[PDB]
């Protein structure tokens, strides 16, 4: 059972059929966090002192589940899209890419 | 504050881990846990400072024996080999 | 059911920290469980990514669905001992729940 | 922005809800979708402004059949009355 990390995730706009909205980009890497949050949670996992607190009472109390593997930081992609006008607007999409993750 | 401690890494590696070792601004760490079949294994690496506390004491019963042992000096996990709670 | 937090205490003594934290004796640390569903809700506090990711997954179900967790936390001091077996007052950052959402 | 939105709630409400209505800053919605046993279901609620395009829009073929709408007046997602998608015949897509 493999821990906590990030993974890769390529969306494509015509693969999921928003290439007829989104002008630009064709898609983008997006990335997404997966794997387990162990005891103890490691230094490369940038936990909380509530996801580590968590993970301790879940190893006495099974039926607290254990912290997730999350993105911990995420950065922003432009795109050109449709206007209710038909209009091509541009605007910077926040939160878009994953660039790490970790455990809460 | 920045990393400053080095340390061993087994089972609980960062994948860019060098040569098996990690960097931490908190503790290196080892531990020791059996599964349900009795078997035993080991695991090393990295703890960072914030939360570590909670980390490194030793909880009694846990749903399985465990022991994990903290030191704060360069790869000083090398030399930690804990014991599982009698 | 979906996202939310609940309740959760967490008792010093059950985890024997019983004897290193001096104060408080436990306290309310909550948690947050359940589901992640298309569509994601207001109140559920998502980023674009995980709209996004939801969407995939609905296509593509080797992508994980988001997860929920808590979107804000909060402070709370202890009275504790350390290696110098000093009673040291030192607040604690992250320590409870004040509300969850889908990541 | 701040929520200028009230829209009635039904599956999706939140836990404070008050009478089966949310707030909101972006979009009432409807759905319409079949659980994982093929049982038709119908739910509405409150969607944030970020990230609507993605939701309102929807994918055409997620797993389960579904149709999504969405709209921005007080109260509109009690006008909505979305329409499972047609069935697809065929042992391909």
């Amino acid at each position: 059972k493999s821990s906590c990390k990030r993974h890769p995730l390529y969306v494509d706009f015509s693969d999921v059929g928003w290439n007829d909205w989104i002008v630009a980009p064709p898609g983008y890497h997006a990335f997404y966090c997966h794997g387990e949050c162990p005891f103890p949670l490691a230094d490369h996992l940038n936990s909380t002192n509530h996801a580590i607190v968590q993970t301790l009472v879940n190893s006495v109390n099974s039926k607290i589940p254990k912290a997730c593997c999350v993105p911990t930081e995420l950065s922003a992609i432009s795109m050109l899209y449709l206007d209710e006008n038909e209009k091509v607007v541009l605007k910077n999409y926040q939160d878009m890419v994953v660039e790490g993750c970790g455990c809460r | 504050t920045l990393p400053f401690l080095k340390c061993y890494c087994s089972g609980h590696c960062p994948d860019d881990a060098i040569n098996n070792t990690c960097i931490t601004n908190g503790h290196c760490f080892a531990i020791i846990e059996e599964d349900d079949q009795g078997e035993t294994t080991l695991a090393s690496g990295c703890m960072k400072y914030e939360g570590s506390d909670f980390q490194c004491r030793d909880t009694p019963i846990p749903h399985q024996r465990r022991s994990i042992e903290c030191c704060r000096t360069n790869l000083c996990n090398q030399y930690l080999q804990p014991t599982l709670p009698p």
